[PDB]
């Protein structure tokens, strides 16, 4: 009725602070590991060159 | 789970059939254990067979060493099948509880009958053989899962608090592993990220140094009876034997890929015996397979290569993390519009409260300026 | 721990808070019981018990 | 100030001198209870809990109670 | 504003405590008395310093109410008792205990006589118990 | 199965005696739940008014108990031993005589070890009764 | 309405964890904060160069 | 979540506290209680007279004698004891009658 309640009350602030920091850490990780991926596609010049070769030119 | 009259009737009706089934299972499990023990004594390492002594560095108290006193029989499939191992494990649990009850009966004579009535009214400590139908078995599994939910968080919190209060991780990867190890089951933990915690805790506490209170919590979470607990080297032996059997079965399955061919109910039971898949979650085959693969990944390549599993304390914490449900929150957000101290409104504010409101209210700057100017004037006059 | 609370500056302010009102009442009782004992136990008509030498606690505890 | 061992708490200043000098004091907005506020006597204008009940009256009430406690048996003695 | 209490402090100054970092600091440089953000926190200097927060009427941009799905967790268990329910139970129990203790205090200090009085006018002088009955062979 | 081991098994409704309980909690919280009410190991609070109120009350009830229950025994013993050695002998006196005797006992209490010793030592030649008066 | 804190505190106390200060965990988590845009640019750049190589 | 102090009722928590938290202390306390009630639970009549009364023993009524008289009367009446038996008196009934006629 008296002791354990008081010590729980004393614990509350530190735990709240640490959990807030942990959540911030996880969202920070979410944004950190995002990168824009630029894909590379076969240049159409080679396609045009192959078309010319097929024509026997 | 709390006792009930319906469960009491169920267990009273199935008492004698349950005892007969338990006796048959006892014969079968004795045969299986005889095979396993003969194989261990014949092909086991010298340290494992001779029971090498490992003493703590502080009080020199002997306890089982994970490296030396635990051995994975890679060639056990020749003599014993996976199903036989699972049967032996289940019978070990049932036999432990029945043995404790029988010890109480022998100790107290005929005065244990009312305590037996309390016992049969709850499925927490009755053997699985007392259930003769699917619904009864489901209720029994629900009771076991409830006990696991009740017990696991205390063990996890004990471990985490002691480590965090008396030590800190060495490097960032260890920090991430430690933080992610104790996440709630609503999120998926990556075993590769979490594995280094095993080595870190080996640096902190090995299985040979496990404290008696943490052992009690663990045994509670594993549905192992704890009264009389006695010395820590008895339930510790029980835990070592259970996890050694589990590791042998896991090696068998990994090598032979039995889990892929394993059926849905058998797969669910296999996960449950590893404390990975509660029955109340109503998991499907995909989730069970994901959890089992994560468990195998956490064991790591070294388990297959040499039969060496990671630190048992961290392994138990990891697997029991699936019973660490998110903290309950019930009630609409509108409830936050109420007030908690309306009953004090009639009392009003006394002189001191009015003074505090005046000094620290919106006029606080003016009051501070006036007070400081007056004090400065008085000090100047004094000089 | 004696951290804070209402503190009257002087006697006249003790009536600004019920608790200090009770406190000053109690202080009045405490200090006024002494003059009463002076008057009662130094009275002219007060007479020692004639039988005071018949018995005393000193003989009993001895 | 002090009343025996009971010391009056004092609020620590929070504003710097530069910011403080720029503050305009308007006692018209202050409550009537706290006007010409003095840290050494903040409760000078505080209302009495009971109108007409002075501290000396309560002190005298206690003294009279003590006198009754000590003198009642002199006027209305009772047998053992 | 009301007269209600706030987050308990224990009579401690948060600008010098061992867990001060857990208490947010405001613009004035005064750490809050609670994990919440407080704009008007102050410090009072008695024999020991202590932090104080005065409630006030302040408007805060209220984010709209979310859905129940994203903040309700239905993991309640039969053994679970909420803090509000615990407070209710303890309040009732302590009320009854207070009444009982009040009655006991009154009886003890104003009605109960002391045992073994010299005159015999008040209190018992004691007596024997557990005496044999219906056992002639005992004598 | 007969009795629950969990505190969650309620025996009454949540609204049972809500009002009186709220009044009691209001009485408890108004002076105690404050920042300046920092206790020392739960025994010594920081609020001055708590001391100012509780010290006098404790002293008052303790003194009432001592005066009307404890010292009364010594007073009665003195009255009985000095005036017959029996209760009836004392009751043979009038109320005023008993008052005189009890006030003399109070005098003796006040003197204690710092006062004249003729209150209990009979000087030689004194004509007052001795210890063998009633023997 | 902040159940995680409640559960952690109650469990810590019920397992003989009376102490209310955790200097080590705070030291691990004290400097955590959301990054600035420029820091995000730099970190994404390192990730991209890593992916390329 | 489950905690012993918050979820269990008071008797259960008491048993748990003194069986899995402070069992040795409870054992020592019980040992000491037994010792006290085995060796420090008696008070002779003379000791009661010397120290057992707040203001002193009132010899003018001797309440101890009345207490013992009530005790012995109750024992005799309930147990049907013949106090005139030769063992209690050390002489035959006829000798007792002769003595009564003499004195
Ligand atoms: C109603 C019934 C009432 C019953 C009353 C009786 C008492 C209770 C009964 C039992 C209760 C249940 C629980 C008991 C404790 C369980 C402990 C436990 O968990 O052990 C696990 C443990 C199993 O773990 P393990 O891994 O297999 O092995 C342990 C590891 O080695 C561990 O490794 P380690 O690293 O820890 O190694 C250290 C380990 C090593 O030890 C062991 O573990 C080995 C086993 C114990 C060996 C003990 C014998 C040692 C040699 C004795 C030599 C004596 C010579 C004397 C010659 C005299 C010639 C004149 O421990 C020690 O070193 C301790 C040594 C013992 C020291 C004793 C000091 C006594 C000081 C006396 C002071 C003065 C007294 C008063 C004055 C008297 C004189 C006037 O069990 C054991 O080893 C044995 C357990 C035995 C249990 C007790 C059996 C009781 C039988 C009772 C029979 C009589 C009944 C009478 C009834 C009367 C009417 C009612
Ligand atoms: C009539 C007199 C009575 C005397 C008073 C008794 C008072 C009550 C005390 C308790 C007595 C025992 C109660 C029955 C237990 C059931 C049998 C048993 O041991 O189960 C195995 C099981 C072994 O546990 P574990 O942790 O797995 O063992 C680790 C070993 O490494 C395991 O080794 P492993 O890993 O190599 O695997 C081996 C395993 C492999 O086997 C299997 O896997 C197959 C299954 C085998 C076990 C089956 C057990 C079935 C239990 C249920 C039975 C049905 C109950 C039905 C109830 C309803 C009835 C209507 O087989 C075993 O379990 C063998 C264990 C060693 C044998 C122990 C028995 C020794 C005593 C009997 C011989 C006495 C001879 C007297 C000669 C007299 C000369 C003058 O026993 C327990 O669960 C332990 C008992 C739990 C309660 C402890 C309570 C405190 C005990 C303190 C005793 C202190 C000394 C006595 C004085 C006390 C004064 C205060
Ligand atoms: C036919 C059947 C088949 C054959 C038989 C088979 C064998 C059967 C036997 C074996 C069964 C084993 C399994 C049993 C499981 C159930 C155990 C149990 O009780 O569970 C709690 C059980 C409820 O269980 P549940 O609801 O299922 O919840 C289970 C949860 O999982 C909660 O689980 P948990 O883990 O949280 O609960 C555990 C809890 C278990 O404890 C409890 O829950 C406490 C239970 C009692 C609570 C009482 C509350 C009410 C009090 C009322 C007071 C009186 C009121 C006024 C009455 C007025 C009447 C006119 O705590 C403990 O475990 C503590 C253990 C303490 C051990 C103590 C050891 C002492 C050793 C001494 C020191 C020695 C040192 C060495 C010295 C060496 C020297 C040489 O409690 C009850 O049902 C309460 C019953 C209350 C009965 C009425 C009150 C007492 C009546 C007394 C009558 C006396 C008559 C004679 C008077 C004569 C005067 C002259
Ligand atoms: C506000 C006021 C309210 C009222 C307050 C009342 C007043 C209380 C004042 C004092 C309270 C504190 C006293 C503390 C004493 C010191 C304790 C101490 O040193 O403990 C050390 C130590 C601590 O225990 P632990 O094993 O470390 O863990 C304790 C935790 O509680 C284990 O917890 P866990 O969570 O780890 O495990 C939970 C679960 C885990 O589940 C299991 O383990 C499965 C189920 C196990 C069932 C039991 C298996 C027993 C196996 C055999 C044990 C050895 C027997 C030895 C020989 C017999 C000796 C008699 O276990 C249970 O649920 C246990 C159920 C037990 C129910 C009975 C509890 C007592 C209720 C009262 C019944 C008796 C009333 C008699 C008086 C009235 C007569 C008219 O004790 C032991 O080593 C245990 C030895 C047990 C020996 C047997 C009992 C000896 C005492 C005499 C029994 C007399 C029976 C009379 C029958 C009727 C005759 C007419
Ligand atoms: C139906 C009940 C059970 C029946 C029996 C069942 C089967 C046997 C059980 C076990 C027997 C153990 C035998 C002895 C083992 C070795 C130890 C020893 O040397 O013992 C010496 C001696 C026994 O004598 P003995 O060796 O058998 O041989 C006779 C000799 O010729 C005598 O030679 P001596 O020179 O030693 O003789 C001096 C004197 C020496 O006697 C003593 O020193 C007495 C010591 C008592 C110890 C009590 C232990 C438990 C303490 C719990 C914590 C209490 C904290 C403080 C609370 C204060 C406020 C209440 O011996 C006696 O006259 C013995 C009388 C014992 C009567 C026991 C009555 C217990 C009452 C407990 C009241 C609790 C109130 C709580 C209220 C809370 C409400 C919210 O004392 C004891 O053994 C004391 C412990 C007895 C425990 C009995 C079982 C548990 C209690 C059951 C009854 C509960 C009643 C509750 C009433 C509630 C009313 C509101
Ligand atoms: C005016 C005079 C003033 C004198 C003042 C003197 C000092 C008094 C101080 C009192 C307060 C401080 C007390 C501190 C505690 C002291 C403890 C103490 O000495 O107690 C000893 C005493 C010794 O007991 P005992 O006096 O009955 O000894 C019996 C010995 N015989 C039979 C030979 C006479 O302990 C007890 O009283 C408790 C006994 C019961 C509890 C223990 C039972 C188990 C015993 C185990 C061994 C024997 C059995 C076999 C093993 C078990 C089998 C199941
Ligand atoms: C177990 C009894 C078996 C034999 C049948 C006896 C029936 C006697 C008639 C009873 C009529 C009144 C019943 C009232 C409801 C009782 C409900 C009850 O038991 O609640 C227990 C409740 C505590 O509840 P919790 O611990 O919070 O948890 C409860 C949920 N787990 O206890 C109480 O509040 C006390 C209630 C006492 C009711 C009276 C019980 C009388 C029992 C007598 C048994 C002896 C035989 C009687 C034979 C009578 C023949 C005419
Ligand atoms: C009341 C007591 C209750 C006891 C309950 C438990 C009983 C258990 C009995 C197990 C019996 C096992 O049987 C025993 O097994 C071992 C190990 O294979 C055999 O051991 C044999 O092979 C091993 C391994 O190569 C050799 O080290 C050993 O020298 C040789 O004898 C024994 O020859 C056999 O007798």
């Amino acid at each position: 009725d008296i002791m354990v309640p008081s010590f729980v009350y004393n614990k509350l602030p530190v735990i709240h602070f640490l959990q807030e920091k942990r959540a911030e850490q996880k969202l920070r990780r979410v944004l950190d590991e995002t990168y824009t991926e630029w894909t590379e596609e076969l240049d159409q010049a080679h396609v045009t060159d192959a078309i010319t070769r097929s024509l026997n030119i | 789970m709390q006792g009930s009259w319906s469960v009491l009737k169920k267990n009273c009706s199935n008492f004698f059939p349950g005892l007969l089934a338990f006796a048959q299972q006892t014969q079968e499990a004795y045969g299986i254990w005889l095979r396993i023990y003969n194989r261990q004594q014949k092909y086991g390492p010298t340290d494992f067979v001779e029971q090498s002594e490992t003493f703590s560095p502080d009080y020199h108290k002997r306890f089982h060493s994970q490296d030396k006193n635990m051995w994975v029989d890679k060639e056990l499939c020749t003599e014993v099948s996976q199903k036989e191992v699972a049967r032996l494990m289940t019978y070990k649990l049932d036999m432990w509880r029945m043995a404790h009850c029988a010890g109480a009966l022998l100790a107290t004579g005929g005065y244990a009958i009312p305590f037996g009535l309390f016992w049969l009214a709850n499925d927490t400590w009755v053997p699985s053989s007392f259930n003769l139908t699917g619904e009864e078995l489901r209720a029994w599994r629900e009771a076991q899962d409830l006990y696991r939910y009740r017990s696991a968080p205390s063990y996890l919190t004990d471990t985490k608090w002691h480590f965090d209060f008396h030590a800190y991780p060495w490097n960032e990867t260890q920090e991430r592993a430690w933080d992610d190890l104790f996440e709630k089951n609503d999120v998926r933990r990556d075993p590769k990220v979490v594995r280094p915690a095993a080595e870190m805790y080996d640096g902190f506490i090995k299985f040979e140094l496990i404290r008696r209170k943490s052992l009690r919590h663990l045994c509670r979470s594993m549905n192992i009876p704890t009264f009389p607990m006695l010395a820590r080297l008895c339930n510790g032996t029980r835990v070592r034997d259970y996890w050694n059997l589990a590791w042998c079965e896991d090696y068998m399955v990994i090598t032979q890929r039995l889990h892929e061919s394993m059926t849905d109910e058998e797969l669910y039971d296999y996960a449950w015996r590893r404390y990975l898949a509660p029955y109340d979650k109503n998991l499907n085959r995909e989730q069970l397979m994901e959890r089992v693969e994560d468990y195998f990944e956490f064991l790591g390549p070294d388990f297959v290569a040499h039969g060496k599993a990671p630190n048992l304390v961290i392994l138990t914490n990891y697997v029991l993390g699936y019973y660490n449900d998110p903290a309950y929150l019930e009630g609409d957000i509108s409830e936050l519009d109420k007030n908690d101290y309306d009953h004090l409104a009639s009392w009003g504010k006394d002189a001191f409260l009015r003074r505090l409101e005046f000094e620290n209210g919106p006029l606080r700057d003016q009051v501070e300026a006036h007070t400081q100017r007056l004090l400065a004037e008085r000090a100047a006059i004094a000089k | 721990m004696l951290l804070g609370g209402f503190v009257p500056r002087r006697f006249s302010q003790f009536n600004r808070d019920p608790c200090w009102m009770f406190f000053i009442f109690s202080v009045g009782f405490w200090l006024g019981e002494y003059p009463a004992m002076m008057i009662k136990y130094n009275a002219r008509d007060l007479v020692y018990d004639p039988h005071r030498y018949v018995w005393s606690h000193h003989d009993d505890h001895h | 100030y002090n009343m025996l061992v009971f010391r009056d708490p004092k609020r620590r200043p929070q504003l710097s001198e530069e910011e403080r000098a720029k503050v305009v004091v308007n006692q018209a907005e202050w409550p009537e209870e706290f006007k010409d506020f003095d840290p050494d006597d903040p409760y000078k204008n505080s209302p009495e809990i009971i109108k007409g009940m002075s501290s000396w009256n309560l002190f005298l009430w206690g003294v009279e109670c003590a006198f009754i406690y000590q003198f009642y048996e002199l006027v209305f003695p009772k047998s053992i | 504003v009301g007269n209600g209490p706030t987050f308990s402090t224990g009579g401690e100054c948060m600008n010098t405590c061992d867990i001060q970092n857990a208490f947010p600091m405001n613009d004035r440089g005064v750490r809050s008395s609670s994990p919440f953000q407080e704009p008007n926190t102050a410090i009072y200097d008695s024999y020991l310093a202590w932090t104080y927060f005065q409630p006030m009427d302040v408007h805060i941009e209220k984010l709209p109410a979310p859905e129940a799905k994203y903040y309700q967790r239905h993991t309640k268990k039969p053994w679970d008792v909420s803090s509000t329910e615990l407070t209710e139970i303890q309040s009732r129990k302590k009320y009854f205990q207070t009444l009982g203790y009040l009655v006991a205090f009154i009886y003890l200090y104003f009605l109960m006589p002391k045992e073994k009085s010299f005159s015999g006018l008040s209190g018992p002088d004691g007596h024997w118990i557990m005496l044999p009955k219906g056992r002639p062979e005992l004598f | 199965v007969l009795f629950s081991t969990y505190r969650s098994s309620r025996l009454v409704s949540k609204e049972f005696l809500h009002g009186p309980v709220m009044r009691f909690r209001a009485l408890g919280e108004y002076y105690f739940q404050r920042a300046w009410n920092g206790t020392l190991n739960w025994a010594l609070p920081g609020e001055y008014r708590l001391y100012a109120v509780m010290i006098p009350f404790i002293y008052f009830y303790h003194r009432w108990h001592n005066d009307h229950t404890l010292d009364r025994d010594h007073v009665e013993k003195a009255m009985i031993m000095r005036w017959g050695g029996t209760l009836e002998d004392v009751r043979k006196l009038s109320a005023k005589d008993q008052l005189r005797v009890r006030c003399f006992t109070d005098i003796e209490k006040l003197y204690s070890a710092y006062g004249p010793k003729d209150t209990y030592l009979q000087p030689p030649g004194d004509t007052l009764p001795g210890k063998d008066f009633y023997r | 309405w902040c159940p995680e804190v409640r559960d952690r505190a109650e469990l810590e106390v019920d397992i003989t964890g009376w102490q209310w200060w955790s200097p080590l965990e705070e030291r691990r988590l004290l400097p955590v904060r959301l990054r600035s845009v420029n820091e995000v640019r730099e970190i994404m750049s390192k990730t991209q160069a890593k992916k390329s190589a | 979540v489950y905690t012993r102090w918050k979820c269990d009722r008071l008797p259960v928590f008491q048993l748990k506290l003194f069986t899995q938290e402070y069992p040795m202390h409870a054992a020592v306390g019980i040992f000491t209680i037994i010792f006290l009630w085995k060796h420090m639970s008696h008070c002779s009549e003379e000791t009661e007279r010397k120290y057992g009364w707040w203001a002193g023993y009132p010899y003018w009524r001797d309440p101890i004698a009345r207490r013992n008289e009530t005790k012995y009367k109750q024992m005799i009446i309930n147990n049907d004891v013949d106090i005139t038996h030769p063992k209690w008196t050390g002489c035959s009934v006829e000798q007792l009658e002769e003595l009564s006629r003499v004195v």
